C-alpha cells in the first residue's frame, strides 16, 4: 500500500 | 550502448539526485560532532522500555527510508522500470542504502552515531536487546568510515546498491542489468577520474549487506513475538510493509 502510493505521488 | 559523454552526464545526474535526497547535509553532521549525549542522557535511554526504544528506532529508520524512496524516484532510469520491479528493488535495497548512508552520521573518532539530535555510542541502544545486531552495524559503519568516501562516491555507490539486477522477483531482468551496467560505468569512471580506484577492493561484498538486513528482520521477528500489539498499533506502516510483510 505505502510503497505504491509513494511511487505514484508526483 | 552508452558513450563517454553519456557516462559523464549519468555521474552528474546521480550525484545531483543524491544531494537532493539527503536527510542531513554532511556539513550539518560534522558540525554536530561535539554535541554528545551526557552519561545521564545515556542512562535515560538505557532505562527506556524495550518497546519504546524499538518504536523510536523504527520511526527513525522509516524517516531515512522515505529519503531513499525519493532518491530512487529521482534516479535516472528507475521510474522507467515496471512498478513490480521498482517495488522489488526498494524492498530488497532500501535498508541496504540506509545502512551505507549511515556511515556519514557515524564518527569513527569516538565510535558514536548521530541519533535524535546528538551523538551517542552503541551503549545508547542497550534497551533494544539486540546487542549483536547493533555492534555489527557499528562495525560496518566503522569499516565504511575508513574508506573516507566523498559525497559523490556515496551517491554512485548507493545507486548501485539499489540497482541490483540479481534481486529475486524482477520481471524485466535485462532492463535492470542494462541500468546496473551504466551505473557501474558511471561509478568506475568517476573513481578512475579522481584516482580512487583503490576503493574497489575495499568495498563490502554484497553478502555483507544481505547479512545485516537478514539480522534486522530476525531481531524484528523476536520483538514482534514479544510485543505484537506494539508492532500492529505503533510501528510505521512503511516499516511493516518492508520488514514484516504488511
Ligand atoms: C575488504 C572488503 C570488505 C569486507 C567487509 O566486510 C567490509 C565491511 C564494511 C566496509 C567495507 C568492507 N570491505
Ligand atoms: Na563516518
Amino acid at each position: 500500500k505505502i510503497l505504491h502510493r509513494l511511487l505514484q505521488d508526483s | 550502448g552508452a558513450s563517454l559523454t553519456e557516462i559523464e552526464h549519468l555521474v552528474q545526474s546521480v550525484c545531483k539526485s543524491y544531494r537532493e535526497t539527503c536527510q542531513l547535509r554532511l556539513e550539518d553532521l560534522l558540525r554536530q560532532r561535539s554535541n554528545i549525549f551526557s552519561r545521564e542522557e545515556v542512562t535515560g535511554y538505557q532505562r527506556k522500555s524495550m518497546w519504546e526504544m524499538w518504536e523510536r528506532c523504527a520511526h527513525h529508520l522509516t524517516e531515512a527510508i522515505q529519503y531513499v524512496v525519493e532518491f530512487a524516484k529521482r534516479l535516472s532510469g528507475f521510474m522507467e522500470l515496471c512498478q513490480n520491479d521498482q517495488i522489488v528493488l526498494l524492498k530488497a535495497g532500501a535498508m541496504e542504502v540506509v545502512l551505507v548512508r549511515m556511515c556519514r552520521a557515524y564518527n569513527a573518532d569516538n565510535r558514536t552515531v548521530f541519533f535524535e539530535g546528538k551523538y551517542g555510542g552503541m551503549e545508547l541502544f542497550r534497551a533494544l536487546g539486540c546487542s549483536e545486531l547493533i555492534s555489527s552495524i557499528f562495525d560496518f559503519s566503522h569499516s565504511l568510515s575508513a574508506l573516507h568516501f566523498s559525497e559523490d562516491e556515496i551517491a554512485l555507490y548507493t545507486a548501485l546498491v539499489l540497482i541490483n539486477a540479481h534481486r529475486p522477483g524482477l520481471q524485466e531482468k535485462r532492463k535492470v542489468e542494462q541500468l546496473q551496467y551504466n551505473l557501474e560505468l558511471a561509478f568506475h569512471h568517476h573513481l578512475c577520474k579522481t584516482h580512487r580506484q583503490s576503493i574497489l577492493a575495499k568495498l563490502p561484498p554484497k553478502g555483507k549487506l544481505r547479512s545485516l538486513c537478514s539480522q534486522h528482520v530476525e531481531r524484528l521477528q523476536i520483538f514482534q513475538h514479544l510485543h505484537p500489539i506494539v508492532v500492529q498499533a505503533a510501528f510505521p506502516p512503511l516499516y511493516k510493509e518492508l520488514f514484516s510483510g504488511g
